[PDB]
């Protein structure tokens, strides 16, 4: 890959200089990398968030026990927001790499 | 009494829904006269 960089940069006639093209496009490729700890981050976060609410309504809500149908409504209405917020907060750490 | 035995349980089941449920829309983030036109630019 670096012999077929080089010759790229070279070109048909005679040249030393190596044009930013391609190191432009070689640092977007490697920067382009970093895509995917960000998605891993984003899951990890959803699915502590996720624990920690299940925890908190079977353990911190034991009062709501009671109502059964309260909480899964309220179950039902957070998993409902989290869906909703997910694409907002992907599109918006898409925003930020690629400003 | 058949139904709040049954009940015991189903917070589990029902946080494995979530879970997959959650699995399965992360999943869905990434997997004509226009795209022509694309096309034949970048060629």
């Amino acid at each position: 890959d670096i012999l077929t960089a080089i010759r790229n940069a070279t070109g048909p006639r005679p040249a030393l200089f190596v044009p930013e093209v391609s190191f432009e496009l070689l640092v977007k490729r490697q920067i382009k990398r970093l895509e995917e700890p960000s998605l891993r981050c984003v899951e990890l976060v959803h699915e502590e968030m996720q624990r920690i609410i299940q925890h908190c309504s079977n353990y911190s809500t034991q009062e709501l026990l009671r109502f059964p149908k309260l909480h899964d409504a309220i179950v039902e209405v957070v998993t409902c927001l989290l869906r909703k917020r997910l694409p907002v907060t992907n599109e918006m750490v898409h925003n930020l790499v690629a400003i | 009494l058949l139904m709040h035995h049954i009940r015991d349980c189903l917070p589990e089941l029902k946080t494995r829904i979530n879970v997959l449920a959650a699995q399965y829309q992360s999943l869905l983030n990434s997997y004509k006269s226009a795209t022509l036109l694309q096309l034949i630019t970048k060629f």
